[PDB]
């Protein structure tokens, strides 16, 4: 939308306006403390000096440029009939210019889609509401499908023909946020950073098994993944907020007056993760509640149906296939129904992708919090980085580490430094440690890392100074 | 656990798995068998046809229908389709498929009884369920309120439900379908000089009522008008030549779904046992049923019944008050559409009858609280 | 701290807050369960709906009311409709709000020790009072003198006070309401050939009652009228067409509070009890209990009642008294707007029933000296 690259804006028929846009208008149309324009530099600076040239970036613009203008059709309905025809034959025909496809075509195939039953091909009548799902889904998909053959683009110019051998991953995924007006979007990102806590719990109870038959004594030998599956069951098994949410967008009268209530009748009571809302500092409004890892969140309802059904047409991915455009690229290929996808099942499906390619791998966890909300390092909020270490779970880590046994020393090295505690090899070890009025139960012998309880060890070496 | 939705309803057979838009297989339920001899040694015809390969032999082979108006009447025909279903078209395993079985309103309950005993004992399925047409037909019309009418080829019925709560003692059922349409068609072509006497000549009138035949808005009007002019008479093209002419026959046809007199049938037509249904309904309820008339089946499928019918409930309806007919394209396959959605709702899970469940309560369980 | 003023009635439920000048909410007190089965599945219909809800599904719901004359009948219908109330209309959690109850003169203690155990356990309301509906209708009129007539829809009562000195002796109860006269309006409908039976065609009766139903000057004038002209014919259009005229039943069904014995009651006319209770008083207090006849409640808002009563009372009454009526427009929701004038006076914050003081002092400290 910057007008300091002219050529895009005259090939994309665009009015320099955010405002005209629906896609676009509806959120917030600028904001300061950003310079746009030396991001588009450097954005496409990038694509020039790259492995592709720049016929592409430009399709990619017309592509962005069509999903800008699809929010501006009107589809009014027919007269005594629930069928849905056309009225703004000006936009459309600008996305087909710019798809390279036919309008009429294009319009056509909107308004009355063909489905193959048996051998034979039928007509669907669509009314307002279901095109307006169906573009909307159309758009969302093309323009995901786009940055994912960018992001292939990307790789396949990168890479070089030496020989792989076991890789190292790095990923970065945004954590526990939470806000006053938390969504679906917020719920998603809250069930992946859920499901990533469940791997490392998961990861650190299997390390403190080894340990456990490397000396051969388990402590506590209960796994910490059922302490959090009860979220996850809550979230992603039948019966849960997803499941629930996915047959109600399916069902022929449903709002989110009915989606509450049926989740209140479903969950309300039976699950202990499951509670009412609470109304703390005059928040906006809440539905329900969760007690997450990190705490209680409440969440918002209203939005959910419209923003969680993604009926994909079938007739237009069929003219896009037949485009004069990347697009055949884009949509190379394309069995659950069209009508039956939800945005919800394809992030749990990504989710469930993402989490088996990283069981292969051996984890290393890296946590990062901002420490001011602002820019000046001298002074940093304490409720924010208290807010950020519970979502983190640092401590919910460091408790998890000090609930068995932690304290572990050498028995030599024990025996040759810490006699000073009261001063005047395994028999020795047990001796020496018997013979300084320690109780049998706090400590658990083995055979080369003795098990110590937290606590002893401090006091034992403090004491030790003392007599020095 | 890809539930299977099957759909035996009459004269057609479509089913698929659950959570499609669309049936992956349509063939007409007809068994056949060889009448003639058989000179050819070597090549071993098999004894029975069934499905569409029935209709490829249709010239030397006998076509008979396993049901006659929604009933079986033909059990081991019955058991041969299914059989062919589960194989031959969509090539499964019954083993580890629920199945959803689509049934009329009004049967008796031995024909359910025997249904899930055949499912339960032959084909060993997991669970499975039995559904009525109609609920599942407003199911796929997204609505949840309004009198729906579901004329498929073995029987007509109306079935009036208001936010989600059926009206049983306001359901009418009526056996006038297509098939007494074929058999009116051939009765009344008889006096132009074809005469079609065999069955396998029932798929070739059949085929021109499907393909010639319309509702007329008005009749005495049409007839004056077919009377005197040759503007509606067309062209046929028989499997071997020979055209053929159909004049006012094209729409003397369906005009039996309006007056059941034609056939000697004592019941109303369909515009007037819906309006009886609406009326049988309670006082509060009878403005969303007028608004919300909706049409299903093959046999609605007519060029102008919707127009007709609305004209004659408009005609009885108090005038004070909006007649809407939904008539959507795809009115032959709503019934299927509306059995997936209802399979792939969750909440559907714990209503499947399942093998444990029917072993301990006997071939009785359909009728209990498990429908 | 805000005091909630509560006005359980008959067939209306009226509450807001002490201070306001109208009701926040008002809906029917009526509670519905679904008759039929439901066949769709997944929507989960809830088991009781309760309020205005219910009339919107008249269709296929039952409508039972909690209250029959005055007195509470089904006790968990009324929690019911108080937790609505509460929960619903006004979103208010009352365990910090004083309530403010209003029950029929004449009733059963057992009723009276019921609300308000109901009151202090269910809700655990800081406080609550109980207080005589004329009571408050008196201070809504801003007189301190003279009867009134709180005819509601359950009970009808008239209640004399003087100088803000009630006489109890004087009280007078009648049972005939508006809910008698919906049902005799009922009976005599059949009489022009139509049948109202369910209980969701009670509500339709009542609001033809209400629309179209005045109280004649003369009855025998009016009758001989209605006979020989035909300009007292209205015509009604019912939830579904076929529009309906009621002639001579249109002062017929509010007769029956002037003339009981149409019903079969012996009991004798709303302006005879009148009269008789103002002579039942003293003598020295005659003359302002004329001069400040008041009038209350849904029932009184007939067109043309206050007429035929002052007329009728004057006919009673000695030639040489002066009779005056006071109907103000706002007669329904007059008794609130006492209660509420009530609980905003700074000497009533001495007189709530504390919770401490219930506890010590058992459910019958209401029939104690705090009233
Ligand atoms: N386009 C059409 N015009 C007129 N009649 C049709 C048309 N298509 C189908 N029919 C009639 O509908 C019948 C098919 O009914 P069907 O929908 O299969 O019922 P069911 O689903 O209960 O088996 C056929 O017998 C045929 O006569
Ligand atoms: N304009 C009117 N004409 C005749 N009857 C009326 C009118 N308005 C209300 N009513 C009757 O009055 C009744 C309401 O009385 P209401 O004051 O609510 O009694 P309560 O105070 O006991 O709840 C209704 O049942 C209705 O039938
Ligand atoms: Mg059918
Ligand atoms: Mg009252």
């Amino acid at each position: 939308l910057s007008n300091k690259k002219p050529e895009l804006l005259d090939m994309l028929l665009i009015t320099n306006n955010p405002y005209d846009y629906a896609f676009i208008s509806q959120g917030e149309t600028t904001v300061a403390s950003i310079d746009d324009a030396e991001e588009l530099m450097a954005t496409d600076n990038a694509f020039d000096v790259l492995g592709f040239t720049s016929e592409e970036k430009n399709s990619m613009y017309k592509l962005t440029g069509a999903i800008m203008h699809f929010g501006n059709m009107k589809f009014k309905l027919k007269q005594r009939e629930e069928q849905a025809e056309p009225d703004g034959t000006e936009e459309a025909d600008k996305s087909a210019y710019l798809m390279g496809l036919n309008s009429a075509d294009l319009l056509k195939g909107l308004c009355h889609p063909r489905v193959k039953v048996g051998n034979e091909y039928v007509t669907k009548g669509q009314n307002v509401q279901q095109v307006i799902y169906a573009t909307g889904a159309l758009a969302k998909a093309v323009y995901e499908r786009m940055f994912n053959w960018m992001v292939t683009r990307i790789n396949a110019t990168l890479e070089t023909k030496q020989p792989r051998q076991y890789f190292i991953g790095v990923l970065d995924i945004a954590g526990f946020e939470i806000f006053d007006f938390n969504s679906f979007e917020q719920l998603c990102i809250n069930f992946t950073n859920e499901k990533l806590q469940q791997f490392f719990n998961h990861h650190m109870f299997v390390l403190e098994q080894e340990e456990y038959k490397k000396e051969g004594i388990e402590w506590t030998f209960i796994d910490f993944g059922m302490d959090l599956q009860a979220c996850i069951d809550l979230i992603e098994k039948p019966m849960g907020i997803m499941s629930i949410l996915e047959e109600e967008c399916m069902f022929p009268k449903a709002t989110d007056m009915t989606f509450k209530a049926k989740l209140f009748d479903n969950h309300l009571g039976k699950s202990a993760n499951f509670q009412k809302p609470r109304n703390i500092k005059g928040k906006p409004e809440a539905h329900f509640s969760l007690i997450h890892y990190a705490g209680i969140v409440d969440y918002n309802i209203i939005g959910w149906l419209q923003k969680n059904k993604d009926p994909l047409n079938e007739t237009v991915v069929g003219l896009y296939q037949k485009s004069s455009l990347k697009l055949l690229s884009t949509l190379f290929a394309n069995k659950k129904g069209s009508s039956f996808q939800t945005v919800s099942a394809l992030h749990r499906e990504n989710l469930n992708k993402l989490m088996t390619n990283l069981r292969s791998t051996h984890p290393h966890f890296v946590r990062c919090i901002i420490p001011n909300e602002t820019k000046s390092p001298g002074v940093m909020d304490n409720p924010l980085v208290m807010h950020q270490l519970r979502c983190n779970g640092v401590l919910e880590g460091i408790r998890i580490c000090r609930k068995g046994f932690p304290n572990r020393i050498l028995y030599g090295d024990f025996r040759q430094r810490y006699r000073i505690l009261n001063p005047a090899s395994r028999k020795g070890a047990e001796k020496l440690l018997s013979s300084l009025d320690i109780d049998h139960n706090q400590y658990k012998f083995g055979h080369t890392k003795v098990f110590f309880k937290a606590g002893l060890l401090g006091l034992l070496e403090e004491m030790r100074d003392e007599r020095l | 656990t890809t539930a299977l939705v099957c759909d035996n309803g009459s004269g057609l057979v479509k089913a698929g798995f659950a959570g499609d838009d669309a049936p992956r297989a349509v063939f007409p339920s007809i068994v056949g068998r060889p009448r003639h001899q058989g000179v050819m040694v070597g090549m071993g015809q098999k004894d029975s046809y069934v499905g569409d390969e029935a209709q490829s032999k249709r010239g030397i082979l006998t076509l008979k229908y396993p049901i006659e108006h929604g009933i079986i009447t033909n059990w081991d025909d019955m058991e041969k389709i299914w059989h062919h279903t589960f194989y031959n078209e969509l090539r499964v395993a019954p083993e580890e498929h629920p199945t959803l079985l689509t049934e009329a309103p009004l049967n008796p309950k031995a024909n359910r009884e025997k249904m899930t005993q055949i499912m339960f004992e032959t084909f060993n399925v997991p669970a499975m369920y039995v559904a009525i047409q109609a609920v599942l037909s407003l199911y796929a019309s997204g609505r949840t309120t309004g009198i729906v009418l579901d004329s498929g080829d073995g029987v007509t019925h109306n079935v009036p439900i208001y936010e989600g709560y059926a009206l049983p003692h306001a359901i009418m059922r009526l056996d006038l379908a297509g098939r007494d349409l074929t058999d009116y068609l051939m009765k009344i072509l008889t006096e132009r000089g074809y005469s079609f006497v065999t069955t396998a000549e029932r798929e070739i009138v059949r085929d021109i009522k499907e393909k010639l035949c319309y509702v007329a808005l008005d009749f005495e009007n049409e007839m004056a008008t077919a009377a005197s002019s040759s503007s509606l008479e067309k062209s046929y093209e028989l499997p071997d030549g020979q055209v053929i002419t159909i004049g006012n026959e094209r729409f003397r046809c369906p005009e039996t779904l309006f007056q059941p007199s034609f056939i000697g049938m004592e019941s109303a037509g369909i515009h007037e046992t819906t309006y009886n249904s609406i009326m049988k309904c309670d006082i509060d309820i009878r403005k969303d049923l007028y608004a919300n008339n909706v049409l299903s089946g093959g046999t609605t499928m007519y060029p102008g019944i919707a127009d007709r019918m609305q004209k004659e409930i408009t005609a009885l309806a108090p005038s004070t008050m909006k007649i809407k007919i939904i008539a959507p394209p795809e009115r032959k396959y709503s019934v299927w559409i509306g059995g997936s959605i209802l399979a792939s709702l969750s909440t559907f899970q714990q209503m499947w009858i399942s093998k444990q469940e029917y072993d301990e309560a006997g071939p009785s369980i359909v009728h209990r609280k498990c429908f």
